[PDB]
């Protein structure tokens, strides 16, 4: 039996983070995690923005750790997880990209710091944020 | 589009 692990999803949960006083360029890593039957992957978060240009934003990446050949190609998915356990916030990459060892693909503006403050209520419940990354492995 | 990396 010829089987591969196409697409999986990751949620992600970050608490208190208002205490995540990390600077701009600063970051959150994620522990690693796999995809089955290979390839190791690990979620990459500035809670303050990689750079200016996104300095008031915060900076969502995939991350691919190690992978058995060349490159891994990819489409991937971010959203974030509301109070009501819903998503919300979801941007995806248009197309697959090509991710190689240690490299990763993301969104530097993936959400305004002050509209994730403004909704605590609802995009940060206890002070978690929870993201949620859905991605299809299309080559390995 | 407006999808990067910050590895490289």
């Amino acid at each position: 039996g010829s089987g591969k692990v196409v697409k999986f999803s990751y949620m992600w949960t970050i608490n208190n983070f208002s205490f995540c006083r990390e600077e701009m360029g600063e970051v959150i890593k994620s522990s690693t995690f796999s995809s089955g039957a290979k390839l190791k992957w690990c979620l990459r978060v500035n809670p303050k923005g990689l750079d200016e240009e996104s300095k008031d934003y915060l900076s969502l990446y995939l991350l691919l750790v190690s992978c058995p050949k060349s490159e891994v190609r990819a489409k991937f998915k971010f959203s974030i997880l509301n109070a009501k356990g819903e998503e919300t916030k979801a941007m995806e990459s248009q197309r697959a990209y090509r991710f190689v060892q240690g490299k990763d693909w993301g969104f530097k503006k993936f959400i305004r710091r002050d509209f994730l403050l403004d909704e605590a209520n609802g995009l940060l419940p206890d002070d978690k944020l929870t993201l949620f990354c859905e991605v299809s492995v299309v080559q390995d | 589009p407006d999808v990067s990396s910050s590895t490289h």
